[PDB]
Parts: C-alpha cells; structure tokens; sequence
RNA sequence: GUUACGGCGGUCCAUAGCGGCAGGGAAACGCCCGGUCCCAUCCCGAACCCGGAAGCUAAGCCUGCCAGCGCCGAUGAUACUACCCAUCCGGGUGGAAAAGUAGGACACCGCCGAACA
RNA sequence: GUGUAAGUGCACAAGGGAGCUUGACUGCGAGACGGACAUGUCGAGCAGGGACGAAAGUCGGGACUAGUGAUCCGGCACCUCU
C-alpha cells in the first residue's frame, strides 16, 4: 500500500528483527540499516526480509 | 602584472575623481566592487535544456562557471513552481572583473548592431549601473555557428559610489559609452 | 448542523507554583508551546513539559523578556 | 578556486582594424584574436 | 554618508551573533571555567571566565611583550599564548575547562592555540 | 590610582533603542594589502581561512551635547469588582484599573586587560 | 515560513542551506502529571554498543497537541522453558 509494516532481520543471523515502515515506491529496493543487535552486543547491519 | 583597466583606475581615474569631487579622505574615491551578470531564462520552466544553454553561454563569456538560481516563489500565470531552475548568475570580482570589463567595453559593446550608446539614466541612487542586452553574439568568446537562440543578460556594476552623479562620473572616466542628456 | 465535535480537555497549566518545594523529576508546568522557558535546574520535555532537575523551591522569573521557571536549592537543615 | 569547475584561461592578443596588439587574458585558444572593430575605431567612440 | 553598512559592521555583528548562538551550550563555572578566545588580524587573546560570578581567573594575549619577542608566525604566537594560558590556569588551580571559540571557526590560529593548551595540561 | 581605550558578563533586558550635531587612533579595535601555505565559494579570497602592515579614522567603535522619534511612567479621579444593606432605583465597607496627565530618560553595575603614575 | 486543521510557540530561531550518519537503539528507570477503573503522558540518571563533534556535549524519531482498537483466538521468528 505505502508505508506498510516491514521487518529487518539481523544480517548476522541472531533472528533479531526490528520493524518499521517505508514508502514502497519511494524505496522499492530492500532497506539496509545498521542497528544494534542485543545478543551479539554489537552494531550489525540489518536487511529487510 | 596588472590589468590595464585596474592600472588606469589606480593611477589616473582615482586622481581625476579626487580632483573632481574633493573628497575629504583618501578612502572616499568611488571604485567598482563587483559585476553581476543575470540571464533569466524564464522559458526553462518547460524545458530544462535552456538552463544548460545559459550555463554554457555565461561560462564562455564571463569565463567562470555560473550559478543556477532557483525559483523562490510559485506562480501560475508563468506556471512557475518552487525549485526549478530559472536563471543563471555570475559574480565577478578583482582581476577577473577588471578583465571582463575591459573586454566588454573595448570589444563587445562596439559589436552591438546600430549601437548608439547607453543611457546614463540607469543608475539608482547609489550609482550602481544596470543595463541589459538582447542577444549574446557581440562576444567572440561565443560563436554564431555554435549559438542557436539569442539570450540577453543584465549586467550590474555595483561601485563604491554614493550618488548617481559620482557613479556616472566614475563610469564615464572608465570608458563607458554613455549618451548625452 | 455540522457542529458537535470537540476534543478532550488536556489539563494543561502550571502544576507547582512559586515557593512550593519539589523533588527532582517533578513536573512543573504542562504547556503546548514554550510559554515558560526552562531556567536553572529545569528541563524541557518532548511535549515541551517543564520539570525539575534538582530538589528545591519553584521560582518564577524573567530572562531577557521571556518568563522562565527556576529551582532554588533550599538550605539543608 | 575549485579546479575542474571552470574553463581554460589564456593570454590572448586582440587584433583590431587599427593594428593594435592586445595581450590580455581570455578563453579563446587561437592565441591571437582578430576583430574588425573595437573601441579604437567605432564611430560612436570616435564621434563619427 | 555611505549608502549602507560597512563590511566591518557586517563582520562584527555576524561574529557577535554566532558567538552568542554558541554561548547557548557553553558556559563556565568555578572548577570548569570557559576559555573564550578573541582573535584579531594582528593579535589573539584568551581569558578564563566563571560565568556564574562574571569574573576572570586568568588571561593571556599577544599584547604581552614577553610573547611579542617570538619571531614565529601568527600561528607560533597563538601556540605560545596557549602555553601561557595553560600554565596560568595551572597556577590558578584550574584543571578542566570548556573551550569557547568566540564566534570564530575552529581552525588555523585558534585551533593551533587550543591544541597547544590541550597538550600543555588543560584537559578539554 | 588615572584615560575620548579593548574584551567577557549582568538588569523583572530600550529609562538602555533609533535619529541628529560636534571629535579620536598611545597601545588596542578596525577598515586595508595579497592569495605562497591550512582552509573556502551551491559561481565569486565578496564571505571563511591564511600571510603581512603601505595607507586611513571616511566607516565600525567609543566620547560630549540634543526629548526629535520611540521607551518608562506616577498621584488623584473614574470604570470594574468581593462582601453587606436595600421591595426596583441605589447605597455602605474594602480592593482597584486601562487610557490620560505631572514627570523620567540620550543607561547603570561587575570582573579582567591595554597606555600612563 | 514552520508537511498537514486550529491554537500555544519559534528571528537566540523550532524558519533557510550544507557535510557525515541511522539514537526511527538494547537492559532499565529516581520522581511525577492526569486520572472511577482500563487506558494515557513526561522524565533526569545508570550500563552496553554507536552517530555527529576538536571539545563541551546532543541523539531512546519529527516545534508541540490528532494519524487510532482492549480482551479472546490464531500466524510468524528466536529461547539454556515444558
């Protein structure tokens, strides 16, 4: 639709998932953002699932 | 190594103006500050390419890269929207300004078709001159074969003058081809 | 008729007045804009809420034309 | 001066119909510039 | 009667305004005073200010003939001046300070003197 | 300690501002000269930065004097009002404006530093 | 002028521009506001690991106040549970 709910699984496995929204036509490609992952305890990149 | 116009202003024009107006202190001698050339395309609101043509014309004539001016107000009669390119602008200072002034005065102005003179009434209070051309063919920095559509300018020569009379005197001493009124 | 719609009252305003002694973190005013500006030992929240950063007494003052709220460190016994 | 943002500069000699050699800077790459008319020959400047 | 403002007017007003906009976040105390630097074209000056009391615990400048004698450049003069403000703060009992750049950018002479003060024992 | 001085701060931030007239460059503050170096322009060494001091107080700055514009501003009285009388009308005790006027005002205070003792 | 109603603010800018970036964090949270209850709201500060900055420091989305739906039931990912 636009700004739907999207999930960022921790690239470093861990199944750490952040959620947020984005405009799926402003950014049709998958979102990539570097975020803190609790179990690893480090700032690893996160990829849209 | 000095521009000949700057040499002339430093040596003879300064003394001439000092005699003419009897300034109480040496730092009242009205000298030029900068030269601004404006090429308002206007029609670029339809097609972007005209702004690039204006960019090339200004870069070739003045000699330095021009700055694109954004439309700061939206209007519908000219179907203008905020943010699209409208005109280019170059600020000339120092040696580049002096050499551009020399080139224009000694070459470009006499190349104007049926050039009869520039009215000395165009000053505004503080002796800043602002005239405007219609085409760009007068400069040989550009080429008639290269050009495809005329593009006039608005040359503004802001000086240190305080009055219209002092500014007109300084510009006339500089070699400006004024009319007589 | 079109009318008949209104929002709930937000209970804004000044919570502690001049001279009242407060603990750190206590809310001083609930405002929309910055009608009062933070002074000494006074912070500003996300909704522009003023609160105390240290214990003491509320003092209302003006700083350069703006009404401000400050906390005075009352004397220990 | 941002380096790659401006065109080339060169001392160019401006030639008028009067015969004056004018060593001055420009961007024309011919070295010597030849022009038919200038301030030294134009009727308005010369009062004709 | 010149038509508009002088360039000195514009420079002075702009510098005062942008010193004020940074004084929003930078204020000096007794143990943590504000090191505010005033830089001119011919000189540089620094003071140690406790903003609550409006006093000055220490000061240094290139006006002093002792620091006038160094033949080094303006940067060398600023380096020396930073050294003097450093050990005068040392003699003043002040250890940690907050650097106020006085509405000038942090570069050139001001950066050189701030680094000189930092190396000379002033932690900021 | 003093100077027509430079800074850093104040004050329920104009009683301070703006404007007009008359002055100055000791050190400082500037304007100023130039772009070789750090750095900079959505183009421009204009600005920022850097390197200097040939020139100048014309400006900034500050000094003195002007109520001119702004600004501050009583007392009294009145409007209004709490309580109480009063069958309405109105009255008594207390609080007390805004506006206006008299007037004030061409700032005051603190800490350093220059030049002089 | 502030994305968007109106209001309270903001020129010290919260208004305009540029560079880097993902704090539109994880564990929490003294103290409070508002409240029949359920909701709701603000919050200094501490630890981890970061961004920007010379530094001081600021950052737990957006000038603020709307952009929302309890419980039940079910789906998906992970867990040193059963």
């Amino acid at each position: 639709d636009v700004r739907p709910k999207i999930t960022l699984a921790c690239e470093v496995c861990k199944h750490r998932n952040y959620i947020t929204k984005k405009n799926r036509r402003n950014d049709p490609d998958r979102l990539e953002i570097k975020k803190f992952c609790p179990n690893c305890g480090t700032h690893q990149p996160h990829k849209e699932s | 190594a000095l521009p000949r116009l700057k040499q002339r202003y430093r040596e003879e024009i300064r003394e001439a103006l000092q005699q003419e107006f009897n300034y109480a202190n040496v730092m009242q001698i009205p000298g030029v500050v900068k030269v601004v050339v404006n090429m308002g395309v206007g029609d670029a609101a339809r097609d972007a390419k005209l702004i690039n043509g204006a960019i090339n014309d200004l870069a070739l004539i003045t000699g330095q890269k021009p700055e694109v001016r954004r439309a700061r107000k939206s209007i519908a009669q000219f179907k203008l929207r905020e943010g699209m390119p409208i005109g280019a602008r170059v600020t000339l200072r120092g040696d580049r300004m002096w050499e551009f002034l020399d080139r224009l005065i000694s070459i470009a102005l006499p190349r104007i078709r049926d050039f009869r003179g520039l009215s000395p009434k165009q000053f505004d209070g503080t002796g800043n001159y602002t005239f405007g051309l219609n085409e760009q063919s007068m400069f040989h920095e550009i080429d008639v074969d290269s050009i495809d559509r005329p593009r006039g300018m608005d040359i503004t020569v802001v000086t240190t003058a305080t009055n219209d009379a002092e500014g007109r005197a300084l510009l006339r001493a500089l070699g400006f081809p004024f009319k007589e009124n | 008729s079109r009318n008949g719609r209104d929002s709930a009252a937000q209970r804004l305003g000044v919570k502690r007045f001049g001279g009242q002694v407060v603990k750190a973190g206590e809310i001083l005013v609930r405002q929309r804009g910055t009608h009062f500006h933070p002074g000494v030992n006074v912070g500003r929240g996300g909704d522009d809420t003023l609160f105390a950063l240290a214990p003491g007494a509320v003092e209302f003052g003006a700083k350069r034309g703006r009404k401000t709220v400050n906390i005075v460190p009352v004397a220990r016994p | 001066m941002k380096t790659g943002i401006h065109p080339e500069y060169v001392d160019t000699t401006v030639q008028c119909g009067c015969g004056h050699s004018f060593t001055t800077r420009s961007t024309k790459q011919s070295g010597t510039i030849v022009v038919e008319v200038c301030s030294q020959c134009h009727p308005f400047y010369t009062g004709k | 009667k010149p038509v508009g403002q002088n360039i000195s007017e514009v420079r002075r007003n702009a510098r005062l305004r942008r010193h004020a906009r940074l004084r929003k976040k930078v204020a000096g105390t007794a143990e943590v005073p504000r090191l505010v630097v005033n830089r001119s074209a011919r000189h540089i000056h620094v003071q140690l200010v406790n903003d609550l009391n409006g006093t000055t615990l220490a000061a240094a400048s290139s006006i002093e003939a002792d620091v006038r004698a160094i033949d080094g450049d303006k940067k060398a003069h600023s380096v020396r001046v930073g050294q003097l403000i450093a050990e005068r703060a040392k003699a003043a009992g002040v250890e940690t300070v907050v650097f106020d750049r006085g509405g000038y950018t942090y570069g050139g002479r001001i950066a050189a003197l701030a680094d000189a003060a930092r190396e000379a024992g002033l932690k900021f």
